[PDB]
């Protein structure tokens, strides 16, 4: 078949150890990228999964053919014999291309010589994440990407008329985040190696909040507010208050277990962290305030605390919700 | 032109055996090597180890593969390492490593008109150190890659770190949530085995744990069910429901707490500092409620029949409210000296 | 033995495995079915779903017409690794495995008219997209959709064997399911269009609805006691403050035990789930019932209890609380309500 | 005698068609199989399979590999292997095997005289199996390993078991956690798909599952915390505070044992055996506290107002002294006769 | 440089890596030691444990003798995946790795009169077998078993190049283990009979000791006070229903938290090991100080305590309970006597 002469005349003299225009003028790359899904954002690990089809366009003169036909649409069969871009992802932990039932990739070559070589792609790439307002948290991880060993004098990429397409975005597994958007950058990055052109996409990400109000904001205000029962109880029930007080503070206990569940061991205080310690330090002092009205009134105004406490506790627990709300959900 | 270039390189690589080194019979070939780490992670107190990303670079002269008449320097498709000599390197703590392969194998080779070869590679590592984990989690761990070369020893290979104490970068840049990296350095040396003596690099890290997460998870709790567990002391002795009851659910309090960090923090099998905090608060709520049991003992077992007094029923409580705060402090001071 | 291999030598005299069958002429008509071996694992914490299935595909090559004592090589993947085949991939699968023990589990069969069929062992894991707001009463249409990756509809299509029901079977004891049933699946077929041009996708939806026993036993039935546990504290005499002081709170805290295990057990989703809906209502409930007791505390006048033996003229004694008396019939009433429109909401959709 | 050796191997590999099975065109090759069980580990609830390392050893006539004038059995090195036809023997419900790689490959090639060859693998395979666990942890699991021909019918392979009850060693020497083997069974047969019928070799295990950790851990103490709950029936009615707590508090204790159980057994999300015991616990606890609600409500409820009797509160708690003990016990009677 | 390429080339020249050295004239003889790096982690979980080694073999090839300048060619793995090498494998290995960064990490060299020295890096994670009855106060003797795979003992034999005791080395620093000491190794030779053959094995026991200064402070300590607490229950006043009552359940919601806890750290086996009985036993002394007062107060005649002013001859009251006065006897005396059979049964063995 003709073809067959054509792809055997292409590999004739072909040196894929060579880049293409290798002392003439860098190789221009342009890139294209439709995300399949963005896997769990793993906070523990501080990396996220996305699975793409990675698409690559580059001219190589070598690979100019004269024939009525216009395309060579071949299968993964000639990548491994022509020059390939040493393109790899900088911020990947962990990726793999893909390799059932066949290797997912594409080579299709035009008589001018431009070159579409698109593969599959699943990459867990680092994002460090800054959850110090955490559950209210929004992030931007990256996914960075150039050449491992020519610099921009010898391969440069640039991102073409589309960067970036999604599909279905409800059907990616972001379980706890939503995609907002996403940016695409192209920078250089200097190391010791040489200046490397470095292409950036950037997926905002914010992390829902309905898990969170109904697991832990909501029971923990409720357990502030029965502690709050205490002070409307006689204080001569001392079994019924000091018991009331102390296992608020038993469910308070329990209820903290579950703020740092699937996180990082960080040091800094997140928005959840303050919440419930602030929440256990209310539950404290109600148990804290019937001991000292105990004691002064009984086991010795003072005398008073209870109406005092009636007003004190519910406006400072008030005034610490209008604080902390606004301050991490208008104040950022 | 890029023919001139082809010619060049194909000469280059004919006639070239990969099984001699450079300067094969004369003097060892120096092997400089730079390391641009990526990130750190998975810093594994339970395997005593840590997981290392890094850009590991490796340079030395080769005359068999200097050339003339190219005014640059010739970055080659990666695969042809696989017909050049390489320094046979391997990291010795290293437990599970790989080169990342996508899209390509991330490796490099490229030549120089004198012939110099750097040589790259991207490099993620798991690398074993032992870790001492008594004073935890006020512990700072020293762990370490050892770089050597395997097969050539030091008649015939000699390793360097390319740019002194700037061989290792990104160290400064490296965000690691439970530690700071306090100090890196360098060392480089002779490691004798059976086999004979072979070239050293060693890169040190020293890892110092961050407290605050602990602070909140562990020692708060502590302490604030600790101070409930006084209160006891200034409730009526008459109040038995109310004191025992508050006892009780103190130390069914020290036990939840102590559970939950049993599952969360790492499963480290022997008695480190969080232990024996853990331990000496248990203790302590236990004792408050033991205080009660003497004193409703004193009031009623000892009563009709008719150092605190030990008699007095309101003496006891008032010793107790001295010196269970008292003690506590003075249980924190030697804690916190000690570890601090 | 040397006139079987002189045929196999002939075969692959002057072919190009780079060229589709066809090339130039028509279009490459692969036909497809699929045996389930196992529909393994749904894992919700993944999104996926494992299969373990036989992919067979079948085609036509005139470049590998022969002649011979046989009609059909029964052949191995030492020979294919050498000829064209499809370049299939599943559109939503994640890592797979092609299983190798103790060889490649393969199988190339050519007819004499240049037939091929080419089966393989495969444990396909598929992406399931998984909406778990009505969990644990949520089904989901796990997909497999699966198509050429390199080459389009205008150079290789896609047909089941037979008729689609019927060429994406279920072996008898196949299910490996523990926590959903597998009630039907639907086989359909299309085109998706990329950046690259169009190519035919076949789809097959296996239908998963997940068992809820389990949760009923140890999440509502726990919960639905609890709270009813809670609402019995009204028929307590008003005088017995430490008695529902302690069963209010102890309540309280039996429902973030068993609302916090509930949570430990669900994917990590950051929505409420219907579950975490029905934990919600009954904490409010248990909230207040606790709530109710510093009303009727509140409004106690003495702190002892009826003696047993005095009549009480309509000393003393405190009357039964009018709150006391309204809720015995308030909370069981709206717990009750509560129940049957989330139950209706859910079960019946 | 060595060189004697090489040219008999070289005559025996020269025109070797390896993809020609033995009597091609003629009679199906008889495969016999033996294993020996090194061990089996990780027998996984929750992922419904276990972890196999077995010697796989095949048995098989190829006359193309006859030679003679050398009395003895020649084994070669492994990688003749792959010179070789070998059967395309592979395990249906196996998830993820592999053959040990360290430090070769551990595989086995030994010629005889007559042409027969013996083919070792030791392989580690996770075969799957799906567990019946409503019975659980008195269940009885019945785990297999298939064996069969892929590409090959039965017209061009059989397999047998070599040796019949033999074929298979080392069950007797497995020690599980768990279980307890208690027989083992060969069984030959055909399996036909729509691409032909194939021989098949099954490899049958029946696994008894040992309670005795659960009695102590998991029975144990749902029935002392039910019978704790009994005492409520021997405090006075009006002790509301002491019968309460009593009563709260065992069903707070019921809830802890339950959603514990529920994190370190397996995760098996439909009901078992073991679920319905701890919520047969869970009602007795609830049905007692609510006994005592219903003696406050006779006594102070309807008191003022003016099987037993229904109107005396200590009548109400003497027939519950007998009749939670009594029932209780029929429910264990019940239960224990229908799972075991 | 040439006299050494020239000896390269002539050294494979007519060589047959296919055949053992000697065959069908003598035995091959492997001369073995290992030198451990680190004795990685141990887990009672999979019962199994990972080492790292320098796995070095030396034998006799007459078929590689060279002449010339050099004594010894330190040549590469290259080499040596072209010469005949032993096929040394773990009987009890699993997964085992033979790492190969950023090379393959194996040396190779000859001497002029064809003695081989072969060594390679290897982490070989190894089954071994755990007796956890004692647990936690069990001791272990993990072993390494290697051998041939396909040669018996009429063709490969193992011996260790020195004294075996001093063939196994291990580092200085190279004990990672957490929960055990190493207390050395024991070295020995044996022989293997398998449906093959006979095969020559290289054994060395490892043996480890549990430390148990974790149990105690995290489990035997917390049920030891725990006990304690209920035994102190015995001298409150038998009129503090409410109290001794509260004090009853929540130690035993105590001993149930430590239970369950303690379980979580225990490889999940069938037998009961010496924890489990520590715990039941402990259990049952909390289960039983309830019943205790359970009894007690069945006999509380008067529901009010001493007023603290009056006597009491010998209104009136209650007196002490002759089942709390020999209770606070029998319980404290009876766990003691527990303690002393525990620990002496355990700690002696
Ligand atoms: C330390 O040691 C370890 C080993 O212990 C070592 O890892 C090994 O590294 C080598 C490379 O150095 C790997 O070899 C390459 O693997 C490529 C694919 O890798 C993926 O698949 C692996 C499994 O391979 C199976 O499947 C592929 C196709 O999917 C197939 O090509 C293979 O032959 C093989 O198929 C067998 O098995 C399957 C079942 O699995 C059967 O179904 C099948 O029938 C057959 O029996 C898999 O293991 C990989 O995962 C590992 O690696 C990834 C990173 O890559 C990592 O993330 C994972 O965690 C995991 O570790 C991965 O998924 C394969 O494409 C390469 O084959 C190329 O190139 C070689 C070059 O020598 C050539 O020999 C091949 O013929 C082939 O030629 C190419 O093929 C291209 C694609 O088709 C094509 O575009 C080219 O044109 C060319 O095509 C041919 O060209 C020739 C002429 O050259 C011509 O004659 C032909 O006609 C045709 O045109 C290559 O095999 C190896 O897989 C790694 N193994 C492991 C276990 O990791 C590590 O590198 C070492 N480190 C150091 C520092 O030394
Ligand atoms: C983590 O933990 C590791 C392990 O403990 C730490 O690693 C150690 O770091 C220290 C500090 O960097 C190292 O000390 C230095 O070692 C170098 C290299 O020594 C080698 O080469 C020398 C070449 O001249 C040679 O002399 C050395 O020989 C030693 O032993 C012989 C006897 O056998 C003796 O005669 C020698 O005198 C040596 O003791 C050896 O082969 C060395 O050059 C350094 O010398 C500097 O400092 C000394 C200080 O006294 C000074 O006198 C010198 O003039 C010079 O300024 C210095 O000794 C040590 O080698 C490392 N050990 C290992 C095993 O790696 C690591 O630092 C920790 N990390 C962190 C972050 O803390
Ligand atoms: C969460 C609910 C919160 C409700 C908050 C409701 C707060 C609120 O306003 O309570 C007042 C009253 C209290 O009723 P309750 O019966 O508890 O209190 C009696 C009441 O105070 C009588 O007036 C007293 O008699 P008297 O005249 O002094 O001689 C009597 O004294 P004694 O005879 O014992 O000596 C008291 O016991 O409640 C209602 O009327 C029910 C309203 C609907 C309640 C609907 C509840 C669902
Ligand atoms: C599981 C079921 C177990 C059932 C066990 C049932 C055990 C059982 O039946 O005990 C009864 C008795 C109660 O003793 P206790 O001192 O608690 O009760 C006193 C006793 O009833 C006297 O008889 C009363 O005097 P009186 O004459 O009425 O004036 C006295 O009245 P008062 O002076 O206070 O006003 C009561 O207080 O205990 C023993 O004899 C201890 C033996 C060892 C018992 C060891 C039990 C563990
Ligand atoms: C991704 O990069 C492309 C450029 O490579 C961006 O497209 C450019 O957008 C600016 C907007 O002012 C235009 O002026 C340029 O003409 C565009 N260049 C093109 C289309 O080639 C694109 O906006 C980037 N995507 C982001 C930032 O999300
Ligand atoms: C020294 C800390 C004491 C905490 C409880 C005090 C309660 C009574 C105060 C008078
Ligand atoms: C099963 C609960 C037993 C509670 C104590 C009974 C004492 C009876 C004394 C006659
Ligand atoms: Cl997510
Ligand atoms: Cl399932």
């Amino acid at each position: 078949g003709d073809v067959t002469v054509i792809l055997n005349n292409l590999l004739e003299g072909y040196d894929n150890k060579l880049r293409p225009d290798i002392g003439v003028k860098p190789t221009l790359i342009h890139t294209d990228m439709y995300v399949n899904s963005i896997g769990p954002v793993n906070a523990i690990n501080m990396e996220y999964t996305i699975d793409i089809f990675f698409a690559q366009t580059w001219y190589d003169r070598r690979l100019k053919f004269n024939s009525t036909i216009k395309v060579l649409r071949l299968n993964s069969n000639m990548v491994g014999k022509i020059w390939i871009p040493d393109t790899f992802f900088r911020n990947s932990k962990k990726a793999d291309a893909h390799w059932i039932t066949t290797p997912n990739r594409m080579l299709r070559i035009w008589n001018d010589g431009r070159v579409l070589y698109t593969l599959r792609l699943t990459i867990d790439a680092e994002c460090q994440l800054q959850l110090h307002n955490f559950p209210m948290d929004e992030h931007s991880c990256p996914l960075e990407f150039s050449s491992y060993g020519y610099p921009r004098e010898e391969i440069v990429y640039q991102w073409k008329r589309s960067s970036v397409e999604v599909g279905d975005t409800r059907s990616w597994r972001l379980y706890q985040f939503s995609f907002v958007g996403l940016r695409n950058t192209t920078e250089v990055v200097k190391t010791t190696s040489g200046d490397y052109v470095v292409m950036s996409v950037y997926f905002d990400l914010s992390r829902r909040m309905g898990y969170f109000t109904i697991q832990t904001y909501i029971p923990c205000t409720l357990i502030v507010v029965l502690s709050w029962v205490s002070f409307w109880i006689n204080k001569d029930a001392v079994p019924a208050r000091t018991s009331l007080g102390i296992t608020t503070v038993l469910t308070m206990t329990t209820l903290s277990t579950i703020a740092r569940k699937s996180l990082p061991k960080v040091s800094y205080v997140t928005a959840m962290d303050l919440f419930v310690s602030v929440c256990f330090i209310f539950v404290f002092s109600a148990l804290v305030e019937y001991g000292t009205l105990h004691y002064f009134v009984s086991n010795r105004r003072i005398a008073k605390m209870d109406s005092y406490a009636r007003i004190f506790f519910p406006t400072a627990f008030c005034l610490f919700n209008l604080v902390y709300w606004v301050s991490y959900l208008y104040l950022g | 032109n890029m023919s001139f270039v082809k010619e060049t390189v194909d000469k280059l690589l004919k006639g070239y055996d990969i099984r001699l080194r450079p300067d094969f019979g004369g003097p060892p070939v120096c092997v400089g090597m730079n390391i641009d780490i990526a990130s750190i992670d998975m810093v594994s107190e339970v395997n005593m180890d840590y997981t290392l990303t890094m850009y590991f670079q490796q340079y030395w002269r080769d005359k068999r593969l200097a050339y003339s008449g190219i005014p640059l320097n010739l970055t080659l498709d990666n695969r042809v390492a696989d017909q050049l000599w390489v320094p046979d390197t391997y990291f010795l703590n290293d437990k599970k490593s790989f080169v990342h392969g996508v899209t390509v194998k991330n490796r490099m080779i490229r030549l120089h008109p004198d012939g110099t070869v750097l040589y790259g590679l991207r490099i993620t590592t798991t690398a074993a150190c032992m870790m001492d984990l008594r004073r935890y989690p006020l512990d700072e761990q020293n762990c370490t890659l050892e770089i050597e070369s395997y097969g050539y020893t030091t008649d015939d290979i000699e390793f360097y770190w390319r740019g002194g104490d700037k061989a290792v970068t990104g160290v400064e840049r490296i965000e690691l949530p439970q530690f700071s990296i306090v100090e890196h350095r360098l060392v480089s040396r002779n490691v004798v085995f059976a086999t004979g003596a072979y070239p050293r690099l060693s890169l040190s890290f020293r890892l110092k744990r961050n407290i605050g997460y602990f602070i909140l998870q562990t020692y708060m709790p502590s302490i604030l069910i600790t101070i409930l567990s006084w209160v006891s002391f200034w409730i009526n002795y008459d109040a038995s429901a109310a004191r025992v009851a508050l006892g009780i659910t103190t130390v069914l309090t020290m036990t939840t707490i102590n559970t939950h960090l049993r599952e969360t923090l790492p499963k480290i099998p022997y008695v480190k500092a969080i232990d024996m905090y853990l331990m000496g608060c248990f203790v302590f709520v236990f004792l408050a409620l033991l205080e009660y049991a003497f004193v409703n003992y004193i009031f009623f077992g000892r009563g009709p029949q008719r150092i605190p007094d030990l008699t007095d029923v309101n003496a006891i409580d008032r010793w107790s409210r001295i010196v269970f705060p008292f003690t506590f402090s003075l249980f924190n001071l030697v804690y916190w000296l000690y570890y601090v | 033995t040397t006139v079987f291999t002189r045929i196999l030598d002939r075969l692959l005299d002057g072919y190009d495995n780079r060229l589709r069958p066809g090339l130039g002429e028509r279009v490459t008509e692969v036909k497809t079915d699929i045996f389930v071996t196992s529909f393994g694992p749904v894992s919700d914490h993944d999104m996926e779903y494992t299969i373990d299935v036989f992919f067979r595909q079948s085609w036509k090559d005139e470049r590998l017409k022969f002649k011979g004592p046989m009609t059909v090589l029964r052949l191995n993947n030492l020979m294919a690794s050498k000829i064209w085949t499809p370049d299939t991939f599943f559109h939503n699968g994640k890592k797979s495995v092609a299983h190798n023990m103790t060889m490649p589990n393969k199988l190339l069969r050519i007819t004499e008219d240049g037939t091929l069929l080419y089966t393989m062992r495969l444990t396909v894991r598929a992406e399931c997209p998984m909406h778990l707001e009505d969990f644990p009463m949520d089904a989901h249409a796990c997909p497999l959709k699966f198509g050429s990756y390199a080459y389009t509809r205008a150079e290789v299509v896609y047909e089941w064997t037979r008729e689609p029901a019927r060429s994406v079977v279920v072996a008898e004891d196949g299910s490996r399911l523990n926590q959903y049933d597998l009630l039907g699946q639907t086989v359909d077929s299309g085109i998706v269009q990329s950046s690259t041009g169009e190519y035919v996708v076949m789809t097959t939806h296996f239908h998963l609805k997940r068992k809820i026993g389990y949760f009923v036993i140890q999440t509502y039935l726990p919960c639905i006691m609890t709270v009813i546990l809670s609402q019995v504290s009204f028929w307590l005499n008003r005088e017995s403050v430490p008695a529902r002081t302690v069963f209010g709170v102890t309540t309280v805290l039996t429902m973030t035990t068993l609302s916090i295990s509930a949570r430990n057990s669900l994917p990590k989703v950051a929505y409420a789930t219907a579950m975490d809906w029905f934990i919600a209502v009954c904490y409010a409930f248990v909230f207040s019932a606790l709530i109710e007791f510093a009303t009727v505390n509140y409004f106690t006048k003495r702190g002892y209890a009826w003696d047993g033996k005095s009549v009480v003229p309509e000393k003393t004694f405190n009357s039964v609380s009018k709150i006391d008396r309204l809720s015995r019939i308030a909370f069981p009433l709206l717990f009750g309500i509560f129940n049957l429109v989330y139950w209706a909401t859910y079960l019946n959709r």
